[PDB]
């Protein structure tokens, strides 16, 4: 978790050592009193609302993801189909 | 109302619905179903029906 809002990554790697590689993620977070256009994960996150349900974690455990699926719930409606709704 | 899946209810549903239209053709197309009714009368041809 940097200070800033700059990083520098940067990767070294030796001819032989080339098939070494990675893959990061990194997300912008302001104080803790988020507003509109901010979502509030805890500890120091103010991650924008399009984090949410972006399908990616960007904070800790998954919070910004959650309760985002939605098809149905039914019984014998739900298998009007190739199941016993065509019986 | 649990211990049958949603699907055997209606099956079973359908079934009381299908073997008594099959139970009531058969019983009139049956020519031993049809007895004879007035046993203290037995001469008359009023052979009923009781399905
Ligand atoms: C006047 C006419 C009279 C007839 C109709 C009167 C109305 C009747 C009233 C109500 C109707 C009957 C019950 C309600 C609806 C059926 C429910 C059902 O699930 O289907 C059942 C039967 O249907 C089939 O699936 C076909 C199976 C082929 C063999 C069936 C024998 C019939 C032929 C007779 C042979 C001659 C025998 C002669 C003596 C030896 C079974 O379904 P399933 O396939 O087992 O399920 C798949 C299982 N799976 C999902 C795990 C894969
Ligand atoms: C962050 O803010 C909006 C929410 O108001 C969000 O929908 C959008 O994707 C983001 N915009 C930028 C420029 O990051």
């Amino acid at each position: 978790m940097l200070k800033t809002g700059v990083g520098v990554i940067r990767m070294w790697a030796d001819e032989g050592s080339r098939l070494s590689r990675f893959r990061m993620l990194f997300t912008s977070f302001v104080e803790p009193p988020c507003t509109s256009s901010t979502f509030f994960c805890h500890s120091n996150m103010c991650i924008n609302n399009s984090l949410v349900c972006n399908g990616v974690q960007n904070c800790a455990y998954p919070w910004d993801e959650n309760h985002c699926k939605e098809k149905k719930k039914a019984g014998l409606f739900e298998q009007i189909t190739k199941t016993h709704g065509t019986i | 109302l649990n211990p049958l899946s949603p699907d055997i209810w209606m099956y079973v549903l359908l079934a009381c619905l299908g073997v008594s239209c099959v139970l009531f053709v058969i019983a009139r197309f049956s020519p031993y179903e049809w007895y004879n009714p007035h046993p203290c009368n037995p001469d008359s041809d009023v052979v009923e029906n009781n399905f």
